[PDB]
């Protein structure tokens, strides 16, 4: 436009999806043990 | 009389026989007409960043 620029984020959507999948896997396989050790 | 700067390319706009230029929602000129050829040309801002 007239000096307005939008900066892309650092993390893409695929990385957030991988983080969510890892959280779900750690929850369904271990439960509450992967959070304190 | 309409002055500016940019790149002139061909567009598929279908103007009316009594229209001269075109404006968008933010009221900026993005299309004009050739006074000698009557051709549909679009205006794009030059590169910056």
């Amino acid at each position: 436009f007239n000096g307005l620029t939008v900066l892309p984020p650092l993390l893409t959507d695929e990385m957030i999806a991988q983080y969510t999948s890892a959280l779900l896997a750690g929850t369904i396989t271990s439960g509450w043990t992967f959070g304190a050790g | 009389g309409l002055t500016g700067t940019g790149v002139l390319t061909k567009s598929n706009k279908k103007f009316l026989p009594f229209q001269q230029f075109g404006r968008d929602i933010v009221d900026t000129t993005d299309a004009v007409r050739d006074p000698q050829t009557l051709e549909i040309l679009d205006i794009t801002p030059c590169s910056f960043g």
